[PDB]
């Protein structure tokens, strides 16, 4: 889920 | 507009170009994509907590001058992107 975070910079 | 031009200092074009392709300048957006990839490629982040990166043994950490950091902490990784790289 590493890109669901990373999606929101 | 509010698109920025960049063009990335020599260890961060290796980064890039590690999961990219080589360009003279890149734009912000396409920058940070392929950090993100470069991050999810090495696996750096935390397996059970994968909003966390250690990237202190790595590249990035040689980069970015910390031991890790949150993917939340937006401030700070632009920052860190930002002095590494030359507006256009």
């Amino acid at each position: 889920r590493f890109m669901d975070y990373w999606e929101g910079l | 507009e509010q698109e920025t031009l960049v063009r990335p200092k020599p260890l961060l074009l290796k980064l890039l170009k590690s999961v990219g392709a080589q360009k003279d300048t890149y734009t912000m957006k396409e920058v940070l994509f392929y950090l993100g990839q470069y991050i999810m490629t090495k696996r750096l982040y935390d397996e059970k907590q994968q909003h966390i990166v250690y990237c202190s043994n790595d590249l990035l950490g040689d980069l970015f001058g910390v031991p890790s950091f949150s993917v939340k902490e937006h401030r700070k990784i632009y920052t860190m992107i930002y002095r590494n790289l030359v507006v256009v």
